[PDB]
């Protein structure tokens, strides 16, 4: 499996917001997420895992600390303002 | 299903066109004015686009009406908006919402 990381999080993001906004499944919206965000965490391999990792890593590490603010705070509004970083990066990866 | 009042006019004659982006500020509000969201307040515009079922039916069908400069008010019944379900935590159940949305410019 080779796949830019480009595409895994136009990807990724497609799909949890279907999962979160359409379904109502916050579930499968971090089973979708959670191993996005771990690629980041073990680090960029290639020239355009880095270019991509210096675009968008602190936009996407910023959504992943607001979605950890929803999963001990319990309020929807945390889980928004993750959805906000992340359509800025859908869109700039659009 | 929306109700569309205009507050300021738009041209009368650009309006959405398909596969176009609408680049739009807004302000939702449930029925009784509480605000849930604004774009303004983010000072950041909202960029979509109409037509793939992107936004709720009620900005669908609402947006889709306006022409470029227009501001309105849309007054979406639940049918067109969050349905029984709501968005728990920020729309309840059967809601009508309220939103004030400003048509900028289409990219
Ligand atoms: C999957 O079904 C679709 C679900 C969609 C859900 C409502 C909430 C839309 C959300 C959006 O407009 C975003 C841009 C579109 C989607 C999530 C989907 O179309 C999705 O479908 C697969 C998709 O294509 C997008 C582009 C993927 C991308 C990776 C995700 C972007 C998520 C963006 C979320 C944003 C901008 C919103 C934020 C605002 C402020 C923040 C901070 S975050 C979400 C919040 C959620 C809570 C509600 C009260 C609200 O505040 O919007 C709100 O003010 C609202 O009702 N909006 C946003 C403004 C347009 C009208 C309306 C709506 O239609 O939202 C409705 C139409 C259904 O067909």
């Amino acid at each position: 499996v080779a796949i830019l990381w480009h595409e895994m999080w136009h990807e990724g993001l497609e799909e949890a917001s279907r999962l979160y906004f359409g379904e109502r499944n916050v579930k499968g919206m971090f089973e979708v997420l959670e191993p996005l965000h771990a690629m980041m965490e073990r680090g960029p391999q290639t020239l355009k895992e880095t270019s991509f990792n210096q675009a968008y890593g602190r936009d996407l590490m910023e959504a992943q600390e607001w979605c950890r603010k929803y999963m001990k705070s319990g309020n929807v509004k945390d889980l928004t303002q993750a959805w906000d970083l992340y359509y800025h990066v859908f869109r700039r990866i659009s | 299903g929306v109700q569309v009042e205009t507050i300021s006019p738009g041209d009368g004659r650009t309006f959405p066109k398909r596969g176009q982006t609408c680049v739009v500020h807004y302000t939702g509000m449930l029925e009784d004015g509480k605000k849930f969201d604004s774009s303004r307040d983010r000072n950041k515009p909202f960029k979509f686009m109409l037509g793939k079922q992107e936004v709720i039916r009620g900005w669908e069908e609402g947006v889709a009406q306006m022409s470029v400069g227009q501001r309105a008010k849309l007054t979406i019944s639940p049918d067109y908006a969050y349905g029984a379900t709501g968005h728990p935590g920020i729309i309840p159940p059967h809601a009508t919402l309220v939103f004030d949305v400003e048509l900028l410019k289409l990219e």
